């Protein structure tokens, strides 16, 4: 259902 | 009316956990937390999934809580300046310090944007 947590953005910020 | 009850329920839920929570600002059903690993540079899929509620306190301190379905560990955390919360794709990435930060998927991404919007307009003073 989540995605997985290789999805999630690491921005220029983080 | 469904939404008085359903409030009414879920305030005493929430209260008996943290009796210092005041009131339910907003509240988004199927949310699932990861947080972020510093010195890896890597997102870690965290074991909270569930409701999540935005909370004022007894000191109008903005938080939230997330109710979690899966185990009874749950997540209360406040935001302690707008600037901290990010809607970063499909994501509310919520970094309180540098190296803490946290990443919050809404299944709705309508509730994402306006519960977004709803953390702003609640810090605004």
């Amino acid at each position: 259902h989540s995605p997985a947590a290789s999805n999630l953005p690491i921005p220029t910020f983080l | 009316d469904e939404n008085i009850l359903r409030n009414a329920v879920n305030l005493q839920v929430l209260k008996f956990h943290y009796p210092e929570i005041e009131s339910i600002i907003d509240i988004a059903s199927h949310v699932a937390v990861y947080q972020f690993d510093v010195g890896s540079q890597k997102w870690l899929k965290t074991s909270i999934e569930g409701t999540f509620f935005l909370v004022k306190d007894q000191r109008a301190r903005v938080g939230y809580v997330i109710l979690n379905r899966n185990s009874p560990e749950n997540l209360y955390l406040f935001i302690n300046h707008p600037s901290n919360v990010h809607l970063v794709d499909r994501y509310l990435i919520h970094r309180t310090e540098n190296q803490h930060v946290v990443g919050l998927w809404m299944f709705d991404p309508n509730d994402m944007s306006r519960i977004f919007n709803i953390v702003k307009e609640s810090l605004l003073r």
